[PDB]
């Protein structure tokens, strides 16, 4: 009801964790488990590459189409770009259906 | 080949490939008598023109196709989709054709 694809089988959660390194434990052993580790965490890069499957469109419309285009004017900032101090704002939402098939 | 039989039929299609896209147009014409036939010389003594506006030349009866705008072969939703999305455009060939003749 978000919209989107339907899947039964989805693409499946990757999950991670940072194996836990534990800190000095005492010479006398205990039964209780740990209430000490090392303070750590990760970094590290991720790369996702999807392959789409796109429909080509096969119209006989005469007169042009509605397409999505930039506001051509003197702006003050570029829309969908960085600002003065490199905040990525997306400034509006764009949908997906602007061709028109008849029905 | 005639007469009960049409030669040629009418092709209008316009095909995107992926390089090269292939404007077909096809119209009716209609070609009358000009100078009942006479090669009619034409110059500007005639009207008394400006200085800068005399010219000298004839005026044959034979008439000519001229498929030199560009709407002529694309429709205004075919230059869309060129304008949009090319860098750039030439012709390679083109192929005419005249079929259909009715002399009346």
């Amino acid at each position: 009801l978000m919209g989107g694809f339907g899947l039964k089988n989805p693409p499946p959660q990757i999950l991670i964790k940072n194996t836990p390194v534990p800190a000095n434990p005492p010479a006398e052993f205990s039964a209780t488990k740990f209430a000490s580790f090392i303070t750590q965490y990760s970094t590290g890069q991720v790369s996702v590459e999807i392959e789409w499957e796109l429909q080509k469109e096969n119209s006989k419309r005469w007169n042009p189409e509605v397409q999505y285009t930039s506001n051509y004017a003197k702006s003050a900032n570029v829309d969908f770009t960085v600002d003065n101090n490199g905040l990525y704002t997306e400034p509006r939402p764009i949908g997906t259906r602007y061709l028109t098939r008849p029905l | 080949d005639g007469v009960g039989n049409a030669s040629g039929n009418w092709h209008c299609d316009s095909t995107w490939l992926g390089d090269r896209v292939i404007t077909t147009s096809t119209r009716t014409w209609a070609l009358p008598t000009y100078n009942n036939h006479l090669y009619k010389q034409i110059s500007s003594a005639s009207t008394g023109a400006s200085n800068d506006n005399h010219y000298f030349g004839y005026s044959t009866p034979w008439g000519y196709f001229d498929f030199n705008r560009f709407h002529c072969h694309f429709s205004p939703r075919d230059w869309q989709r060129l304008i949009n999305n090319n860098w750039g455009f030439r012709p390679k060939r083109l192929n005419f054709k005249l079929f259909n003749i009715q002399v009346k």
